Order: structure tokens, then C-alpha cells, then sequence
């Protein structure tokens, strides 16, 4: 949406990731793996469930009102009675339409936003030790086994610990 | 009037609400279809609906 990550710079989604909404896929020396990011996944969920509650909140609750179906023709009062209901239904039918179109647009942008935030954050962790391949993947210019990937994923990766190694491979080997 | 259940005469119904401390006074010289008391009035969540739907 407004951001460019979803259906944007991230070519497509992973039909296989069934444990989270947003996630990681790496390929190091030891092999390949996948893991959902529970943190960003819950931010999107919380926000969506938050609007869901607002929307499907608490009901009209009306009792004795006015008649809406008529068996005999009467003119003036009956005319006005019907117009009152008609213009009402019309105004509530617009509200419902618009409300659903606004929310939907926002839900998309918002979920596009949480993707793009996962990216920048992960990007800010890698410091000078990586480059962005432009497809949502970072090329890590240093040996990174599984415990190394895990630290990125869990937010504890220290970039100094691999900087020079990184810098070396990066800048003309 | 057209025959309706034998008859060709009719009866017109009217009503009167008596507020506390006020008095009702029926006064006539014929054709009256007098009352037999009053119905209590309650304000609340009640209403009415037309439907041949099962309950
Ligand atoms: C004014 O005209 C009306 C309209 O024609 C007259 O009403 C008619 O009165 C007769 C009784 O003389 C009604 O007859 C009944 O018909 C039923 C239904 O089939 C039957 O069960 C009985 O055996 C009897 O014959 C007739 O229905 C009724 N017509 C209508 C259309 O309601 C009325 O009598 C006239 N009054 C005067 C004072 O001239
Ligand atoms: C991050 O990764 C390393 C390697 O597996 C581990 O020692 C560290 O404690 C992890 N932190 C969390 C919060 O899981």
C-alpha cells in the first residue's frame, strides 16, 4: 500500500509460513530455515482486532417505533412516514459502505506498514555488515551460522563482533 | 351499510385517557355504548408486530 513492501518490493508471500504473519527466511553455511516473527505479527493482529471491536460494537436496541408497511393508501402522513424511513436507510447504507471502504484501505496500508517496519529495524541491526538485495533480502557479508541468524531474529546481534570481517568482504574483498 | 355479520349498523370506538385527579363524565341521550371500567396504562419497552412466523 502506502509503503511498498507488500505486493511491492517483496515479490510475493509465503504460502508456507503458517506460524506467523511476518517472518524470516535465511540461507547460511549450515543450510536454510524459516521462522515467524511473533512481535510484528501481533502488532498487526492487535490493531486489526482493535478496529474489529470498534465496528461490531453495541447494537441499535429500539422498541416501539413507527409503521413501515402499509395495507391501505392514506396520503400525507403515510407519505412522510415512508420518506422518514427511506431517507434513514439510505443514510445508514452510505455510512456502512464508506466505513467498510475506509477500514479496508487502512488495514492494507497498516499491514504493509508493519512489514516495512520489520525490514527497517532488521536493516538497522545489520549496520555495515550487510547490503539489501532489493527484494526484502539482506546480503550478510560475513560468516553467519544459525546462532548468528537467531541473534538477528531475536534482536541481539552485535555488529561490531563481525564488522571488520563484513567490511572486508564488502569492500573489494 | 353493507351487511356485515347480519348487521347494517356499526359502532364507532373512541377513547379517553383520564389523568390522576381528573374526572370522567359520560353525558348522553342515546346511542351510548358505555364502558365497564378502565384499562391500566404502563410506559415501557412494549410494542406490536405483524407476522405469521412461528414462535
Ligand atoms: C340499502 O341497500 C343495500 C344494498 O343493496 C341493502 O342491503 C341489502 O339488504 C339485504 C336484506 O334485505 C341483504 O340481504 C342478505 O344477503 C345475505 C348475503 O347473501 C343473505 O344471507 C340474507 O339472506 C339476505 O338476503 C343484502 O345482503 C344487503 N346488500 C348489501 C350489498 O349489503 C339495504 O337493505 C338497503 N336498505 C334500505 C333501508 O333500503
Ligand atoms: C538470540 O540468539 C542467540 C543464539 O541462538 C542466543 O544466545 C540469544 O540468547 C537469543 N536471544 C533471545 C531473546 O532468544
Amino acid at each position: 500500500g502506502l509503503f511498498g513492501a507488500i505486493a511491492g518490493f517483496i515479490e510475493n508471500g509465503w504460502e508456507g509460513m503458517i506460524d506467523g504473519w511476518y517472518g524470516f527466511r535465511h540461507q547460511n553455511s549450515e543450510g536454510t530455515g524459516q521462522a515467524a516473527d511473533l512481535k510484528s505479527t501481533q502488532a498487526a493482529i492487535d490493531q486489526i482486532n482493535g478496529k474489529l471491536n470498534r465496528v461490531i460494537e453495541k447494537t441499535n436496541e429500539k422498541f416501539h417505533q413507527i409503521e413501515k408497511e402499509f395495507s391501505e393508501v392514506e396520503g400525507r402522513i403515510q407519505d412522510l412516514e415512508k420518506y422518514v424511513e427511506d431517507t434513514k436507510i439510505d443514510l445508514w447504507s452510505y455510512n456502512a459502505e464508506l466505513l467498510v471502504a475506509l477500514e479496508n484501505q487502512h488495514t492494507i496500508d497498516l499491514t504493509d506498514s508493519e512489514m516495512n517496519k520489520l525490514f527497517e529495524k532488521t536493516r538497522r541491526q545489520l549496520r555495515e555488515n550487510a547490503e539489501e538485495m532489493g527484494n526484502g533480502c539482506f546480503k550478510i557479508y560475513h560468516k553467519c551460522d544459525n546462532a548468528c541468524i537467531e541473534s538477528i531474529r531475536n534482536g541481539t546481534y552485535d555488529h561490531d563482533v563481525y564488522r571488520d570481517e563484513a567490511l572486508n568482504n564488502r569492500f573489494q574483498i | 351499510r353493507p351487511w356485515v355479520r347480519g348487521l347494517s349498523s356499526r359502532i364507532s370506538i373512541y377513547w379517553t385517557i383520564v389523568k390522576p385527579g381528573d374526572v370522567l363524565v359520560i353525558n348522553s341521550n342515546g346511542n351510548l355504548i358505555a364502558p365497564r371500567g378502565y384499562f391500566k396504562m404502563r410506559t415501557g419497552k412494549s410494542s406490536i408486530m405483524r407476522s405469521d412466523a412461528p414462535i
